[PDB]
């Protein structure tokens, strides 16, 4: 498209995110969610495809029937009781399906079939737009209600997200496929405190966002999206290989890497409350995560897959386009643990 | 609560199930969409006008301008769709699978 | 949980004022003008008691200061008033720019007498 | 005047109300003529069913009706 | 999350739609103006969870006021009475009731 | 009481619901559509939303099913919650709504700006390539 | 109720005398015996669609008269009126409108 | 006397668009140096009870192939539109009085596409089809502006109520307030009628041109209270009544006049004709309705 | 100068609707602000009684406000009676 | 010659008189000879109400005079 309209698109898009996030009223927030899911589509389809397209229309109908849900919701809320401002819900039935509309909206499990398939249909750039910026409205959204979000629903829901990003993430071979099971694993951890401290959702979101941009960004620089052309990487840009295998480690959680900032502290506030078995139980699932990540380190950087003859004359080219914040971004995802006590500015 | 809201409620719900069943004809699924925002728009009017809540009158209608605009988006998608099978069938949309 | 207090019947009764709305709407600018004062008292206790329970008083006042006010037209413009009220209960709108004339008559004619 | 009558008319509806409540209730055990459902004192508007509850179907219908299907 | 830009710049962006008591057009009155605004100056700088436990009186009244369920209840309670008694025939409605009564302006 | 009117109109909204819901021959699905649309329409304008009734009549027939036929085509109890007191000498649905341009100025900059933003947008999705 | 009514009538009434025209000649025995899709009309829909949502938007002006913010009043039309005008023209100057 | 009133607006209307179309015949062969029908009773008067009754004897050519359901409801409802939307009119007294009847005429106006809709869908071919979707939306495309104008000239009314517009024109006729704004109105009223030049296109047959005139005759009678407003004196509306027919009649011998004297357009000269000449005029002259009161202290009193 | 009328010149040639559009609606948005009865139509506007006047309660402290109708005190409509 | 046009076009200015005066005949003579009485704004509507009260035969027309203040 042209540079005008696809900015003034990426403007609508975060207009809408920014009106989301800063709006006391609730017909506000619906709009803001509205405006970002119109100016959200056609980022979707700037390369034109039958797999953009496809990707594209479920994306559009799940995020229709949320909105839906959630603007029924809120009428429900105003019917039994007259007040539009974002505060606690005011009833049992409400909440019910304002959680379920904006679990749509996020992405958790049971709600989780879209997102490996609208992520395998978009390009990169749109891939990390999705994974990244898209998920700042409902998050913050489930922030400004966590003490009227039932337990046993969030939790539930988080512990099956958990489960079926790490049971998915095993089987697949595309790299856009893996990251969309990533970011359902993520976001099954990152919910599961909101009851508890969403100091600490925030600083998991802060935290992977940094790491998925970062995986985002150099998939990007090494033109790969099945696991062989990721393979074939090592032959070029070694550098880039290792990089990608040491936040490959800081995404599986290894300490001392950034990574386990947010695990460790939110089991610690999860042990709080009382809660033991299943900050165990995330532990024990996220070693699945690990798995595929550390299988994914092994075909990229760890060892030498066959390469090809015509690589030679990629040897003779540099990469023109360089992209900015690269480098900040992989520190950020690597060498910050020993910053963690930041976290106390409510980030 | 009166059998009105009652109905309405059974109303939404009911075009809320025809949109997840999927039989076929993409075009039906945002049929039941915008019936179910046609539910929001009748309950929303009618829960508004009964406590005499005069601002909020502006409510329903923006919310059908906004309702209405998703529905010509996914018009479009739709037709795209078909200029890429030739017909509008909900199982051509396998190629992305999990 | 209380229990409401409501007034007796005989606290409701007062002689009523029994013409229809066009008649109220002929001489409408003169009865404000003359009838105000119990107009305003009771008004003024209506929004500040915010209670009808607490303002029967000066409704039994406003409705004789009312009747008193429409046996003076009736004592001393009768026909002139007829016709006016007449000519406003003709129209559909009861419009006050159908028939000035009347208007005009009714108003010079209270002005010689009252 | 207008407010008078209207509050004078009000008063009245209720007051044959309550006395038509008295005569019904005689018999339930449990319950209390005239009571209050809000915790407040405060004067409370009434409803169209608080005053025109127990009368005839055609004056309801038109104290609900008759300025939307008067045209 | 909530970055409240209108109470930093003082704007009012949506702050007047959110209650029924705020700054109505032609100070129109909501249907429960006086329940919402007790319930509102007892809730106010006091807390979500002690606005729930020690306000609960006013705001029971204002859903009493929006729903009227309590309302709804009582009279038909009564009209089932009367309809039984009437059905066995120990009452007789009033004239007043009968449409037979004298109308007042 | 005419048997519970809106009672009687909520039933028929259902079921006209219940008909399209089914999902049968999109086009009959649609002309269930319009059936419900007008049943809707009754309700609100009997409940005394006059302007939100004409709008919904207006609007959603004429011009968005109108669209979707068009599309389809080119392809193969009551009466007690009511109030006591009057409106005054005007009506107040009609100064809500009008209340949109003095006061909701945010609430119009946002909808101006997401309509011309979805003309761009189905501009761009529509021009193929 | 009157307006019911004379819904109504019409209706019983266009029923009435459609089904005798279809109906007499009937009584008499006789002998008795695609893929295109231009995309330009979908278009031309849809923007009828958009600015049919605009109109709607612009409807109430008539009440909008008087609000003793007049300034404001008068400055949000001309935005709204504005936003039609620039969305027209965007259609028109990337060939929005051809057939 | 409810019914009765109805039935004595109904019947006449009806019979009004019988004899509209020997009118018609008799205007264009005049205009043509040639008499209309002149045979068949005195002066052609009993040319359309023989055009009935011929319609009325001769078999329906009903496809026996297509949905029967809806090629039965088109013309219900297409005629159920043409004679509901002659009450809200004011003659000087509306038959039903309705404060918003303006957009209801609006609603009645988008609900018409129906007919032709469901008609060239049920029609059971791609040719009809087309046509079907051409006149669609071209009938579209055109009451978009008719709403538009509608609302600008209604800007100096005070409010939607049609009787309102008689107080309005009082003194001087709407025509010369806004002239550019009454003929873009005439020529939208021209296109939303499938008349010339805009007309690209038994017992159904009849059923939709009686819908069709009977629309005709309605928007006349819209615009000649709109546009050209008559005096109306509240002790003898004979006058109002007699100055109104008059000028609907005027109109309808416009209409055929113009079709009489011009060719036709092509479908993408007039869709071009809309919205390249019409639309920015229109969105031109309603800002300047909107800007006008206010600038001159003139707004309206109801509201 | 020379340039811009140029352009108009050739615009008001083969495309003068165009030319008529944007001349009225840039007269529509500029004249209002330029207009002097447009503080006589918000007066006006204010001057239209909706709502019943509540009358105050006295406390022998206020001169401005009238305690009849026909008292000189408060505000008054000749302006308009003028216009 | 062209004047044959006019019994035609007659005709419809009758089919268009009928309407019209009919409805204000019947106007009067359901409404007392008086014009209709129009109910917008709500305010009007709680008039007729107050006369059909007051003229104690359940008709707004029926209007009561100064002669019934006694
Ligand atoms: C915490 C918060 C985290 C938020 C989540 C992260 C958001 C990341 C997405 C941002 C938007 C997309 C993007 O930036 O691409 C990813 C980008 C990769 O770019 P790429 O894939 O090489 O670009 C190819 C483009 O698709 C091809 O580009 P093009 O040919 O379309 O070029 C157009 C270009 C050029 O822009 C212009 O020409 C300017 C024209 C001005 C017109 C003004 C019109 C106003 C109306 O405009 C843009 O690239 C987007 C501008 C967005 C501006 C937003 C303000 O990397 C990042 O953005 C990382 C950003 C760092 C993290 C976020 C910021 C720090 C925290
Ligand atoms: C990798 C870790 C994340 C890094 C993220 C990128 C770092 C660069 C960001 C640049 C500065 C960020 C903010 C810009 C400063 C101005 C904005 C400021 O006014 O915001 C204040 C808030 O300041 C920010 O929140 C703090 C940003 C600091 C983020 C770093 C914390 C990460 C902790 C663990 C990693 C240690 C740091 C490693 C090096 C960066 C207002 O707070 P308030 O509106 O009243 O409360 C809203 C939040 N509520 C609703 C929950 C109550
Ligand atoms: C402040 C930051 C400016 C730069 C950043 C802009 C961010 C995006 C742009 C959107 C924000 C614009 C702020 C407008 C908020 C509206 C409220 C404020 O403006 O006050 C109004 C003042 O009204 C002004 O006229 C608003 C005019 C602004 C709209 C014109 C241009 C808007 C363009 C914004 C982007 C939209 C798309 C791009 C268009 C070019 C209220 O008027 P007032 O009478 O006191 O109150 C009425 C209520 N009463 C009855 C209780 C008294
Ligand atoms: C403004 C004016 C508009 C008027 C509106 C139109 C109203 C229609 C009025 C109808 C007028 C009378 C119609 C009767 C003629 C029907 C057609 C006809 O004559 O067909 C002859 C046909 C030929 O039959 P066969 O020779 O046996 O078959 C040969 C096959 N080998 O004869 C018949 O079928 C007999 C039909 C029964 C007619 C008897 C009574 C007619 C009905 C009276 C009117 C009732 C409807 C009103
Ligand atoms: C169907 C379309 C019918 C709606 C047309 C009538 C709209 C209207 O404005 O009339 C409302 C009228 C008067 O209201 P105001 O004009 O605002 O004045 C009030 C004080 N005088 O009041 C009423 O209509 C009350 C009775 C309405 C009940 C039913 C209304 C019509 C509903 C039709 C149901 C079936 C329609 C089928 C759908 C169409 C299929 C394509
Ligand atoms: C101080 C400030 C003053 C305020 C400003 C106001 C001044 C405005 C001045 C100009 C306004 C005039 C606008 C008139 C309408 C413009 C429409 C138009 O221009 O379109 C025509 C086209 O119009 C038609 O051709 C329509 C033909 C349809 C047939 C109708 C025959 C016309 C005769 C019928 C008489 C009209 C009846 C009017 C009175 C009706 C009473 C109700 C031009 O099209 P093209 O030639 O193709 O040019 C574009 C390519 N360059
Ligand atoms: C700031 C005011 C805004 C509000 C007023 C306007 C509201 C509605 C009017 C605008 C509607 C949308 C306009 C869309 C513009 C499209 C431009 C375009 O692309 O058209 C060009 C042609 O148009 C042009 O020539 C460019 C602009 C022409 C003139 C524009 C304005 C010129 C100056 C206006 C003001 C005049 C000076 C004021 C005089 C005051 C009196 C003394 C292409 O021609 P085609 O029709 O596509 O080709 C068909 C034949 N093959």
């Amino acid at each position: 498209m042209n540079p005008i309209i696809y900015t003034t698109l990426i403007m609508t898009v975060m207009s809408g995110t920014m009106l989301v996030m800063i709006s006391s009223h609730w017909l506000l927030i619906w709009i803001g969610f509205e405006m970002n899911l119109l100016a959200m589509i056609p980022v979707l389809m700037k390369n034109f495809n039958p797999r953009a397209t496809e990707a594209a229309t479920k994306y559009f109908l799940t995020q229709a029937t949320a909105s839906m849900m959630l603007m029924m919701a809120i009428i429900i809320n105003l019917l039994y009781s007259g007040q539009w401002t974002i505060t606690k819900m005011f009833n049992p039935v409400a909440m019910t399906m304002m959680t379920m509309a904006l679990a749509m909206k996020l992405g958790l499990s049971p709600f989780h079939f879209w997102v490996p398939e609208v992520t395998q249909g978009i390009s990169l750039q749109a891939g990390l737009l999705l994974l990244t910026w898209q998920k700042l409205a409902p998050l913050s959204v489930l922030c400004q209600i966590s003490q009227s979000i039932n337990p046993n629903l969030m939790l539930t829901m988080a512990m099956l997200s958990i489960l079926i990003g790490g049971w998915g993430g095993l089987n697949q071979t595309q790299l856009r496929k893996i990251m969309a099971y990533s970011s359902i694993a993520h976001m099954g951890w990152m919910t599961a405190v909101l009851p508890y401290n969403t100091t600490m959702t925030i600083l998991n979101l802060l935290i992977y966002i940094t790491m998925t941009l970062a995986m985002f960004m150099l998939l990007i620089h090494s033109s790969a999206t099945t696991t062989l052309s990721l393979s074939h990487t090592w032959n070029k840009m070694p550098v880039i290989t290792s990089l990608m295998m040491v936040t490959l480690l800081s995404m599986g959680g290894l300490p001392p890497l950034s990574g386990f900032m947010p695990k460790w502290m939110i089991i610690q506030e999860m042990t709080k409350n009382e809660s033991i078995i299943m900050p165990t139980l995330m532990a024990m699932t996220a070693l699945l995560n690990l798995y595929f990540y550390m299988r994914l380190a092994y075909s990229s950087s760890l060892t030498m897959f066959p390469s090809t003859n015509n690589m030679k004359m990629k040897w003779q080219f540099e990469h023109t386009k360089q992209m900015k914040l690269l480098p900040t971004m992989i520190v950020l995802s690597t060498l910050v643990l020993p910053m963690t006590p930041a976290l106390s500015s409510l980030n | 609560m009166p059998l009105v809201y009652m109905n309405i409620i059974m109303a939404f719900a009911i075009a809320l199930a025809g949109l997840l069943m999927y039989r076929s004809h993409l075009m039906s699924s945002l049929l039941c969409l915008e019936g179910m925002m046609l539910s929001l728009f009748i309950m929303s009017t009618l829960i508004i006008l009964n406590t005499h809540f005069t601002l909020a009158n502006m409510m329903p209608i923006i919310l059908l301008v906004f309702a209405a605009c998703e529905a010509a988006l996914g018009l479009s998608l739709l037709v795209m769709v078909s200029n890429t099978y030739g017909t509008d069938y909900v199982q051509n949309l396998n190629l992305l699978q999990c | 949980p209380g229990i409401v207090e409501l007034p007796t019947l005989e606290d409701l009764k007062v002689q009523e004022v029994k013409v229809s709305s066009s008649v109220l709407k002929a001489a409408a600018h003169h009865y404000g003008a003359q009838c105000d004062k119990p107009n305003k008292e009771f008004m003024l206790c209506r929004w500040e008691e915010k209670d009808p329970r607490r303002c029967l008083e000066e409704g039994k006042l406003v409705n004789q200061c009312a009747l008193d006010f429409f046996r003076q037209i009736k004592r001393h413009c009768a026909e002139p008033f007829t016709e006016y009220w007449t000519c406003i209960d003709y129209s559909g709108l009861q419009l006050f720019r159908h028939c000035r004339k009347q208007q005009a008559k009714f108003d010079e004619c209270v002005l010689d007498k009252l | 005047l207008f407010q008078a009558e209207k509050d004078r008319r009000v008063l009245q509806m209720l007051r044959e109300n309550l006395e038509e409540e008295a005569i019904i209730m005689k018999d339930v055990p449990d319950w209390k003529v005239g009571e209050s459902v809000f915790h407040t004192t405060r004067w409370v508007t009434p409803m169209m069913g608080e005053l025109y509850g127990l009368r005839t179907n055609e004056e309801i219908l038109s104290a609900t009706y008759g300025f939307i299907w008067y045209t | 999350p909530f970055f409240d830009v209108q109470k930093r710049l003082g704007l009012d962006l949506d702050r007047w739609m959110t209650i029924q008591s705020a700054e109505q057009p032609h100070k129109i009155p909501g249907r429960c103006h006086a329940f919402e605004k007790e319930w509102i100056e007892c809730a106010h700088g006091i807390g979500g969870i002690r606005a729930e436990k020690e306000c609960k009186i006013e705001f029971d009244d204002f859903v009493e006021c929006l729903l009227r369920q309590k309302t709804m209840k009582r009279l038909s309670a009564i009209k089932r009475q009367r309809d039984k008694l009437i059905k066995e025939g120990k009452y007789t409605p009033p004239p007043h009731h009968l449409g037979k009564e004298d109308p007042r302006p | 009481m005419t048997m519970y009117i809106a009672f009687i109109l909520s039933t028929i909204f259902v079921i006209g619901f219940v008909g399209f819901s089914s999902k049968p021959s999109p086009i009959y699905g649609g002309l269930g559509l319009i059936v419900s649309g007008g049943v809707g329409c009754g309700i609100v304008l009997n409940f005394g939303g006059s302007f939100l009734g004409l709008m919904v009549f207006l609007i959603y027939l004429g011009g968005m099913l109108v669209v979707f036929g068009y599309t389809t085509a080119m392809a193969t109890g009551d009466w007690v919650i009511y109030d006591t007191g009057d409106s005054g000498f005007f009506s107040e649905e009609a100064m809500g709504i009008a209340a949109l341009y003095s006061y909701g100025t945010w609430l119009v900059i946002v909808t101006g700006w997401s309509l011309l933003i979805g003309v761009v947008v189905i501009m761009e999705i529509t021009r193929g390539n | 109720m009157n307006i019911m009514l004379t819904l109504l009538t019409n209706v019983t009434l266009a029923s009435l005398l459609v089904l005798i025209a279809f109906w007499l000649p009937q009584l008499n025995a006789y002998s008795e015996k695609r893929l295109p899709f231009s995309m330009k009309f979908f278009l031309v829909a849809i923007t009828f669609l958009l600015f049919d949502l605009e109109i709607a938007l612009l409807l109430p002006l008539p009440w909008a008269s008087q609000t003793n913010n007049l300034k404001t009043m008068l400055t949000m039309a001309l935005f709204l009126l504005i936003l039609l005008a620039a969305s027209l023209a965007y259609e028109w100057t990337q060939k929005g409108l051809e057939w | 006397m409810f019914m009765i009133n109805i039935l004595s607006l109904i019947i006449p209307i009806l019979l009004a668009v019988a004899f509209l179309t020997l009118v018609e015949r008799k205007v264009l062969g005049y205009m043509q140096l040639r008499k209309g029908p002149n045979v068949v009773g005195p002066y052609g008067l009993l040319q359309p009870i023989a055009d009935a009754l011929k319609l009325f004897t001769k078999e329906p050519l009903r496809p026996a192939t297509s949905s029967i359901s809806m090629f039965i409801i088109a013309p219900i409802l297409a005629l159920s539109l043409a004679l509901t939307m002659w009450v809200p009119l004011p003659m000087p007294y509306p038959l039903i009085n309705m404060n918003l009847g303006v957009l209801f005429m609006l609603a009645m106006s988008s609900l018409a596409v129906y007919s032709i809709l469901w008609s060239g869908w049920a029609s059971n071919s791609k040719y009809a089809l087309i046509g079907a979707l051409r006149a669609v939306a071209q009938t579209i495309s055109y009451e978009v502006t008719l709403a538009i104008i509608l609302l600008s000239v209604l800007l100096m009314n005070g409010s939607y109520t049609l009787s309102t517009l008689i107080t309005t024109q009082e003194h001087i006729w709407m025509i010369f307030t806004s002239w550019p704004l009454a003929m873009m109105w005439f020529i939208s009223t021209l296109a939303e009628t499938n008349r010339a030049p805009f007309d690209l296109t038994a017992g159904p047959f009849a059923m939709f041109f009686m819908a069709e005139y009977a629309n005709i005759i309605m928007m006349n009678a819209f615009t000649a209270i709109l546009f050209l407003g008559a005096s109306h004196d509240p002790h003898t509306p004979e006058l109002y009544t007699i100055n109104f027919v008059l000028k609907t009649l005027a109109l309808t011998i416009t209409f055929l006049w113009i079709r009489a004297s011009y060719p036709r357009f092509r479908y993408d000269q007039l869709m071009h004709l809309l919205w390249k000449s019409f639309l920015p005029l229109t969105l031109a002259l309603c800002m300047w309705h909107i800007s006008l009161p206010i600038m001159t202290a003139s707004i309206p009193p109801q509201s | 100068a020379g340039r811009i009328a140029s352009f108009l010149k050739n615009a008001w040639a083969k495309e003068p609707v165009l030319v008529a559009s944007f001349a009225i609606g840039g007269l529509a948005i500029i004249l209002p602000s330029l207009s002097p009865y447009t503080n006589y139509a918000i007066r006006i506007n204010r001057a239209t009684p909706y709502n019943y006047p509540v009358p105050l309660r006295d406390d022998g402290n206020m001169p401005d406000v009238p305690s009849h109708p026909q008292d000189p005190q408060g505000p008054s409509l000749e302006w308009l009676k003028n216009l | 010659m062209w004047f044959e046009i006019l019994p035609g076009i007659a005709v419809m200015a009758a089919c268009l008189f009928i309407p019209g005066m009919a409805t204000a005949h019947i106007h009067k003579f359901t409404n007392g000879g008086k014009e209709k009485r129009v109910a917008h704004f709500s305010y009007q509507w709680n008039l007729m109400e107050r006369d059909r009260r007051i003229s104690g035969v359940n008709r707004y027309h029926v209007t009561k005079g100064l002669e019934n203040i006694d």
